[PDB]
C-alpha cells in the first residue's frame, strides 16, 4: 500500500504515487461553466468542466478558482477538483490507500478542519496528514538547515528551519503571487492598448508571463535601455493568430515582486522580508541560514530572479558573511517531491491521523497530532 | 573361637610360615583366612589389615595372636544363584564370557586362576552347570 | 545426585575446549576433589555444575541423539574418536548428517559401496552421503513431492565434494545411458571466478547460494540440471574491508594484463585500480592468478560459450575496473565535473563504443521528467561517485546472470523435466572481529534457513509421536521468529537503514542513534555496547554479535540512473553489452531491498521442496590429513547450528529405545521372579520401578522414550550391580583357590 | 479570508 501525495496549490494541482519521481496528474485546479444556451438538442452536454476539461474550452466558459490566497473558498467546488484527481485521472479510489495534503502557513483554521473532515467523511480515506510546504522544500533539496522563499499562486511564505527545529516566531507571508503579477500584468499590457477582460484570456495572459518575463538584474539601467532602444522587445502570437509585441512591461511585471509598491501593497519585497526573517533569527544561526538559502515555487522561475535575490540580499548583508542561492531547475516540483519522499520514510507511518482517531476526536483532532 | 578352634588356626597359621619365625606377612593374611573357609574381599582383606602400605604388606610379619582379631573380624545361597543367573535361558553360560568378566572386572583375577578353577566344569560346547559348580565351590 | 568417587566430568580449558576429569571423592554440598590425567589432583569450584560424562556403552555411536548428556564436550568427543580412532567421517544428529571433511583422499565413493546403500532405509546403514541421497531419491520414487538436499558451511569444508558425490550417487543409480557428472564439475571454475571471493579470514570463501537442479524424466531418468543463484553481495564489487579481495575474476585479468590478448583492454597492475587496490592485498600466497585464468578459460571453452564471448566479458570487466578510476572535480555543493581530457573515461569509452561527451555529460547530471516536461539537473560529487558505483554493481550483477544463463543453456535438454532433485550450496553463519553489512545479511539469511529447519524438524518429530501415540503437547517449537521480525519487519534494522538512504542528509551516526531510539530498551535481542555509541549488538542465533555501524549507508546505497544506463544500449560495437540490459523499480531498490528479496525467492523455491540437510565442518587450518583442532571444531559446530540443535533436542525425548532390545541389555536390571511373558508389560513395570515413571520418561506403542540422562542413569546402576555380583562370586572362587593349595600341602 | 482581504 503506497500513499498519494498530492498538492493543493492554489493555481495548479500536483498528484501522483508515494515514492514516485514526479507527479503523474498535472492540470490547472480550475472549475469551468458554461455561460451560454447551448442550442442543440442531442449534443450530449454535462453541467460542468475541471482542469484539463475547461482549459480546451475556456472560450465557451467562465472559470473562477476555488483557492485564493491559499484559502479554500469553495468548498463545493473544491470537492468535485478532489473527486476528478483520485477517481478520473489517477483511477485510484481513494478509500484503499493513505493521502497526504499540503498548505501554506498560518492560513486560517478552517482550511484544515474542513479539509479533514471533507478527507474523512466523503472520500472515506484511510488515514490522512498536512504539512507546511516549505517544509517539504527542504525534504526536496535535500537539506536540514535552510530558509526557504516559496511562492506559488496565492501565498509567499518564509520559512527558517536550522538543523530540523522549525521557528514560528521568524515565519513571514506575503500574498503577492503569479495571480496578482498577472492581474498586474494586464493592467500594464492596456498602457500599450492590448486589452484583456475576462477569465477566458486571463489564461493568455499568464502563457505571456510564462514564456516572456524576467527580471532586470539592475532594473533602472534597463528601464533606460527600453527608453533607448526596441531590441529588448518581443512579440507573441494570440491564439487567433493576432501578434502582439511587448517591452519593458515583460520584465516590469516580475519587478513588483521586489517592489510591491507597484501592486499598492504595504509590505517590502521578498528580499526584505527574506533579510527581516533571517534578522529575526538568533545570531548563532543567521551565517547557516545565508548559506543555505532556497528558492521554492513556480512564481521563482522567471530567468535571473535568483541573481537578482543573491545581488540585492548581498547588499543587505554584512560583507563578511557569505551568502548564496540554491535554485535548482525542478523547484516549481519540489514541494511534491519533498512530499513523496516524506510519505515513504518508514518513521513516518506512525504519524498519520487514522479514521479511528479523527472518530474519536473529532476535526479537532489536526491542531492536536499536526504541525 | 574355642581352645581347639584356636589350635587347628595356629597350625594353619605356621604352615603358611615360610621363615620359621612363627609368623606370616600381612599378604598372606588373606590367603590364610580363605585356606581356613573365609571368603573375605581384597578390600575386606585390606581393611581388617587396616588398608597397609605396599612395603609393610610385602615385608612386615605378623605372629598368630596380631592376624586373630582379623580373621575374628573377617568371620563375624539364593543371592549366590541369582548372581550367577546374571550371567545366564538354558541354565547355561558360555565359558568365554564368564572367563573375560573374571579376568577384566572387580578384583581382577590371573587366567590361570580362572582357568583353574574353571578346568573341567565346561563342556565342549564351553557351558558350566553353575548351580553344580557354585554348589562345589561352596563344599 | 549422580556424582560419586570413579564418575567422570569434563573441565573448561583453554588448549583443549574440554578435558576430561574422574570424580575422585563424593560430592555433598562447594569444591570438587577432581583427578585429571596429567596430575593426581586439582580442584574445582562451584558458584552463581561440571557437565557429567557419558557411560562407555554410549560413546562412539553413529547417532549423536544416542548419547545420554547433550553437551559440547560430549558432540565434540564423539566427532573427534570416530575421525580420529576409526577413520568414519559422516555422523547423524537428529535429521542432519554431519560430515567432518577428512581432507585427505579415502577409498570410501567406490560402486560397491553405491550398490550396497542403494535399497536401504535411512537408519539400516552407518552414516554416509551416499544415505541422504538415497533418502531423497526413493522419497521421490514414493511421492509427488521432489526433494532438495541443502549442504552448509565454510566453502573451504568441502561442499564441492559432497555435490559431486551426490550427483554421482544419482546418476549411478538412476540406470541413465546425461553426463551431468561432467558438465556441472567443468563450471566450477568460471562460477568460483565470477563468484568466489577472498574474505579477511578465508580464501575461496563463496559469497552465492548455488542451486543445482538435478532433472528426473518421469522414468526417473537423468536428463540433465538447471543451475540458479542466489543472495550474490553486489557490494562487495565496489568496497572492502582491510585485506579483502572482491572476485577472483579482476585478478586473474590483472595477471593476464601481460598477454597479447587483452593488449586493448590496457589493464595495470591491480593497485592501478581503485576497486583492486582498496583491500591492499593484490596476492594470494601459492596461487598464480595467471595459471587460475587458463583453466577459467578452458573451463568457458569446454562449456563452449564463444571465444568472442569470452573476449567480450573480459573486455566488460576492464570496463568496470576504468570506470571505477573515473575521478570528480567538485565545482559546487550541487555540481560537479569531469576534467577535460581524463585518460580512464577516454579509455572506458573506447572499450565499450560510446561518445565521451554523453557519458561525461550523463555522469555528471541526472534526468527528471513528468510527461509534460523535461529536467536535467546536476548532483553532487558525493552523488555522482555512488551513481558510478551502482553502475558498475548494476553491470556485475547482470553478467553474473548472463554467464549463468549460459551455463544453463548447455545444461538444459531438450526433454520435458519431469521433477527435479535440488542441491544447495549456501555459506554458514559468519562472524570475525569485526562485522559489517555482509555479515549481518549472511546472519540474516542463516536466521531464514534456521527457522525452516526448526519447522521441519518440529513436523517430523510430531509426525513420529503419533506414529507412537505420544501426545503432541510434550514437544516444544523453539522459535527465533522475534530475531527475525527485529531484523525484517518495518521498523526494523534494514528497513530503518533504507529510511535514512533516503533522508536528507542521513549518516551512520544518526542512524545509529534512530537504532537506540527505536529499540534499545524495546527488545530483549538487540543492546548497545557501553563504550561506543557506533555499534549494536544482536543475540543472534548462534552467538551475540556486534556490527559495527561505519559504512553500512555507503554498501546500501544502489541507484541507477536510467540515462546511464541507455547510453551503454546504445552501444553498436560488440553484442554481449546490449545483451546484458535487455530484459523501473528495481533501479530504485536498494541492496539491502534487493538481497531481502532475492531470500524470499530462495525461500519459496525450498519451501515448495522437502529438505535434507548436511553441514560440514573444517577440522584445522593447517591441511593436516585426519587431526583435528577441537578449538576450531567447536567454533565451526556452532557456526552449523549444529550445537543450538543438540541444545534444542536436549529439550525433548531424545533415546528411543525397542522393547526388545531395551530388555535384552537390562534383563541384569531385572529378575526372572518379576519379569513376564510379555516384554512390553515387564519393562513397563520393572522401569516404573527404577525411575519416577509418568513425566520423567514415557512409553510408545513400540518404543520407550527416556529424556537425556536418565538412559546413563540405567547404565549406571546395571554395571555397579554387575560389578558388585562379579566381585562376590570371584571372593567365593579365591577362597576355593587358597582351599585348593591348602590341597597343594595336602598334596 | 474574513476580514482584511478579498478571501
Ligand atoms: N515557467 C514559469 N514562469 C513564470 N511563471 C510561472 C511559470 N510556471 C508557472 N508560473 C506561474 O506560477 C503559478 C504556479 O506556480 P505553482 O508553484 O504551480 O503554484 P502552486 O504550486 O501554489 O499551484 C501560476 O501563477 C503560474 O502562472
Ligand atoms: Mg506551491
Amino acid at each position: 500500500t503506497t500513499a498519494l501525495v498530492c498538492d493543493n496549490g492554489s493555481g495548479l494541482v500536483k498528484a501522483g504515487f508515494a515514492g514516485d519521481d514526479a507527479p503523474r496528474a498535472v492540470f490547472p485546479s480550475i472549475v469551468g461553466r458554461p455561460r451560454h444556451q447551448g442550442v442543440m438538442v442531442g449534443m450530449g452536454q454535462k453541467d460542468s468542466y475541471v482542469g484539463d476539461e475547461a482549459q480546451s474550452k475556456r472560450g465557451i466558459l467562465t472559470l473562477k478558482y476555488p483557492i485564493e490566497h491559499g484559502i479554500i473558498t469553495n468548498w463545493d467546488d473544491m470537492e468535485k477538483i478532489w473527486h476528478h484527481t483520485f477517481y478520473n485521472e489517477l483511477r485510484v479510489a481513494p478509500e484503499e490507500h493513505p493521502t497526504l495534503l499540503t498548505e501554506a502557513p498560518l492560513n486560517p483554521k478552517a482550511n484544515r478542519e474542513k479539509m479533514t473532515q471533507i478527507m474523512f467523511e466523503t472520500f472515506n480515506v484511510p488515514a490522512m496528514y498536512v504539512a507546511i510546504q516549505a517544509v517539504l522544500s527542504l525534504y526536496a533539496s535535500g537539506r536540514t538547515t535552510g530558509i526557504v522563499l516559496d511562492s506559488g499562486d496565492g501565498v509567499t511564505h518564509n520559512v527558517p528551519i536550522y538543523e530540523g527545529y522549525a521557528l514560528p516566531h521568524a515565519i513571514m507571508r506575503l500574498d503577492l503571487a503569479g495571480r496578482d503579477l498577472t492581474d498586474y500584468l494586464m493592467k500594464i499590457l492596456t498602457e500599450r492598448g492590448y486589452s484583456f477582460v475576462t477569465t477566458a484570456e486571463r489564461e493568455i495572459v499568464r502563457d505571456i508571463k510564462e514564456k516572456l518575463c524576467y527580471v532586470a538584474l539592475d532594473f533602472e539601467n534597463e528601464m533606460a535601455t527600453a527608453a533607448s532602444s526596441s531590441s529588448l522587445e518581443k512579440s507573441y502570437e494570440l491564439p487567433d493568430g493576432q501578434v502582439i509585441t511587448i517591452g519593458n512591461e515583460r520584465f516590469r511585471c516580475p519587478e513588483t515582486l521586489f517592489q510591491p509598491s507597484f501592486i499598492g501593497m504595504e509590505s517590502a519585497g521578498i528580499h526584505e522580508t527574506t533579510y527581516n526573517s533571517i534578522m529575526k533569527c538568533d545570531i548563532d544561526i543567521r551565517k547557516d541560514l545565508y548559506a543555505n538559502n532556497v528558492m521554492s515555487g513556480g512564481t521563482t522561475m522567471y530567468p535571473g530572479i535568483a541573481d537578482r535575490m543573491q545581488k540585492e540580499i548581498t547588499a543587505l548583508a554584512p560583507s563578511t558573511m557569505k551568502i548564496k542561492i540554491i535554485a535548482p531547475p525542478e523547484r516549481k516540483y519540489s514541494v511534491w517531491i519533498g512530499g513523496s519522499i516524506l510519505a515513504s520514510l518508514s518513521t513516518f507511518q506512525q504519524m498519520w491521523i487514522t479514521k479511528q482517531e479523527y472518530d474519536e476526536a473529532g476535526p479537532s483532532i489536526v491542531h492536536r497530532k499536526c504541525f | 573361637f574355642n581352645k581347639d578352634q584356636l589350635e587347628e588356626f595356629k597350625e594353619a597359621f605356621e604352615l603358611f610360615d615360610r621363615v620359621g619365625d612363627g609368623k606370616i606377612l600381612y599378604s598372606q593374611c588373606g590367603d590364610v583366612m580363605r585356606a581356613l573357609g573365609q571368603n573375605p574381599t581384597n578390600a575386606e582383606v585390606l581393611k581388617v589389615l587396616g588398608n597397609p602400605k605396599s612395603d609393610e604388606l610385602k615385608s612386615r610379619r605378623v605372629d598368630f595372636e596380631t592376624f586373630l582379631p582379623m580373621l575374628q573380624a573377617v568371620a563375624k545361597y539364593e543371592d549366590y544363584l541369582e548372581g550367577f543367573r546374571v550371567f545366564d535361558g538354558n541354565g547355561k553360560v558360555m565359558g568365554a564370557e564368564l572367563r573375560h568378566v573374571l579376568t577384566t572386572l572387580g578384583e581382577k583375577m590371573t587366567e590361570e586362576e580362572v582357568e583353574t578353577v574353571l578346568a573341567g566344569h565346561e563342556d565342549s560346547n564351553g557351558c558350566i552347570n553353575y548351580e553344580a559348580f557354585l554348589k562345589h565351590i561352596l563344599s | 545426585e549422580l556424582y560419586t568417587k570413579y564418575a567422570r566430568v569434563w573441565i573448561p580449558d583453554p588448549e583443549e575446549v574440554w578435558k576430561s576429569a574422574e570424580l575422585l571423592k563424593d560430592y555433598k554440598p562447594k569444591v570438587l576433589q577432581l583427578r585429571l590425567e596429567e596430575g593426581k589432583d586439582l580442584e574445582y569450584c562451584l558458584d552463581p555444575l561440571p557437565p557429567l560424562r557419558n557411560p562407555d556403552i554410549l560413546v562412539g555411536e553413529n547417532d549423536l541423539t544416542a548419547l545420554s548428556y547433550l553437551h559440547e564436550p560430549a558432540v565434540l568427543h564423539n566427532l573427534k574418536v570416530r575421525f580420529i580412532d576409526s577413520k568414519l567421517i559422516y555422523t547423524y544428529c537428529g535429521i542432519v548428517l554431519v560430515a567432518i571433511n577428512p581432507y585427505e583422499q579415502l577409498p570410501i565413493y567406490g560402486e560397491d559401496i553405491i550398490n550396497a546403500y542403494s535399497g536401504q532405509n535411512m537408519g539400516d546403514m552407518d552414516p554416509h552421503i551416499f544415505a541422504v541421497a538415497e533418502e531423497a531419491y526413493k522419497q521421490m520414487a514414493r511421492d509427488e513431492r521432489n526433494q532438495s538436499i541443502i549442504v552448509s558451511g565454510e566453502s573451504g569444508a568441502g561442499k564441492t565434494v559432497s555435490a559431486k558425490y551426490a550427483m554421482r550417487y544419482f546418476a549411478t543409480v538412476s540406470g541413465s545411458a546425461a553426463n551431468v557428472e561432467e558438465k556441472v564439475l567443468a563450471s566450477n571454475p568460471i562460477m568460483e571466478s565470477i563468484g568466489n571471493a577472498k574474505t579477511t579470514r578465508n580464501d575461496n570463501s563463496s559469497r552465492f547460494g548455488k542451486y543445482i537442479e538435478i532433472g528426473f524424466d518421469k522414468r526417473y531418468r537423468i536428463i540433465g540440471a538447471n543451475m540458479r543463484t542466489y543472495l550474490l553481495e553486489k557490494s562487495r564489487v565496489v568496497f572492502q574491508a582491510e585485506e579483502e579481495r572482491n572476485y577472483h575474476i579482476f585478478y586473474q585479468l590483472c595477471a593476464s594484463a601481460a598477454l597479447p590478448e587483452f593488449k586493448t583492454l590496457r589493464l595495470g597492475n591491480a593497485n592501478y585500480f581503485h576497486y583492486t587496490k582498496q583491500g591492499g592485498s593484490p596476492v594470494i600466497d601459492g596461487i598464480d592468478d595467471a595459471k587460475e585464468m587458463v583453466n577459467t578459460r578452458q573451463a568457458c571453452t569446454l562449456l563452449g560459450i564463444s571465444d568472442s564471448y569470452q573476449m567480450g566479458i573480459f573486455r566488460i570487466l576492464a570496463g568496470i575496473l576504468h570506470l571505477g578510476n573515473v575521478e570528480f572535480a567538485s565545482r559546487d555543493s550541487d555540481s560537479c565535473a569531469i576534467p577535460p581530457k581524463h585518460d580512464p573515461l577516454t579509455i572506458f569509452c573506447d572499450l565499450m563504443g560510446v561518445d565521451y561527451e554523453e557519458m561525461a555529460h550523463w555522469l555528471c547530471h541526472r534526468k527528471l521528467a513528468t510527461a509534460t516536461e523535461t529536467y536535467i539537473k546536476p548532483i553532487s560529487k558525493l552523488h555522482a561517485i555512488n551513481a558510478r558505483d551502482a553502475l558498475a554493481k548494476h553491470i556485475y550483477a547482470n553478467l553474473f546472470n548472463w554467464i549463468v544463463d549460459h551455463v544453463n543453456k548447455a545444461l538444459h535438454s531438450t526433454v520435458k523435466q519431469h521433477s527435479f532433485i535440488g542441491v544447495l550450496d549456501i555459506y554458514g553463519f559468519e562472524t570475525f572481529e569485526i562485522n559489517s553489512f555482509e555479515q549481518f545479511c549472511i546472519n540474516y539469511a542463516n536466521e531464514k534457513l534456521q527457522q525452516q529447519f526448526n519447522m521441519h524438524v518440529f513436523k517430523l518429530e510430531q509426525e513420529e509421536y503419533m506414529k507412537e501415540q505420544i501426545p503432541w503437547t510434550l514437544i516444544d517449537f523453539y522459535d527465533n521468529q522475534p530475531c527475525i521480525n527485529l531484523i525484517e519487519a518495518k521498523m526494523g534494522v534494514l528497513d530503518l537503514l533504507d529510511e535514512e538512504c533516503k533522508m536528507p542528509k542521513g549518516s551512520d551516526d544518526t542512524w545509529a542513534q534512530k537504532l537506540y531510539n527505536t529499540h534499545l530498551n524495546k527488545c530483549a535481542l538487540f543492546e548497545k555496547p557501553r563504550l561506543s555509541n557506533k555499534a549494536f549488538i544482536i543475540k543472534h542465533f548462534a552467538d551475540k554479535v556486534e556490527y559495527q555501524c561505519e559504512g553500512f549507508l555507503e554498501k546500501n546505497k544502489d541507484t541507477v540512473y536510467e540515462e546511464q544506463i541507455k547510453v551503454l544500449k546504445s552501444s553498436k560495437k560488440f553484442k554481449l553489452l546490449p545483451e546484458l540490459f535487455q530484459d523501473s523499480k528495481e533501479h530504485k531498490k536498494t541492496v539491502g531491498h534487493q538481497f531481502r528479496n532475492s531470500l524470499h525467492l530462495l525461500m519459496e523455491t525450498l519451501n515448495a521442496t522437502t529438505p535434507h540437510y548436511v553441514r560440514c565442518i573444517k577440522p584445522n587450518d593447517f591441511k593436516f590429513p585426519f587431526t583435528f583442532d577441537e578449538k576450531r571444531a567447536v567454533q565451526q559446530l556452532r557456526a552449523c547450528g549444529v550445537l543450538e540443535t543438540i541444545r534444542i533436542s536436549a529439550a525433548g525425548f531424545p533415546s528411543r529405545w525397542t522393547y526388545q532390545e531395551f530388555f535384552s541389555r537390562y534383563r541384569v536390571l531385572m529378575k526372572q521372579k518379576d519379569v513376564l511373558s510379555d516384554r512390553k508389560q515387564t519393562c513397563k513395570n520393572v522401569l516404573e520401578k527404577l525411575i519416577l515413571d509418568k513425566d520423567k520418561y514415557q512409553f510408545g506403542k513400540t518404543k520407550i522414550f527416556f529424556r537425556a540422562g536418565q538412559v546413563a542413569y540405567l547404565e549406571k546402576i546395571r554395571a555397579d550391580k554387575l560389578r558388585a555380583a562379579c566381585i562376590r562370586i570371584q571372593k567365593t572362587i579365591r577362597g576355593w583357590l587358597m582351599r585348593k593349595k591348602y590341597m597343594r600341602m595336602r598334596r | 479570508w474574513x476580514a482584511x482581504c478579498p478571501a
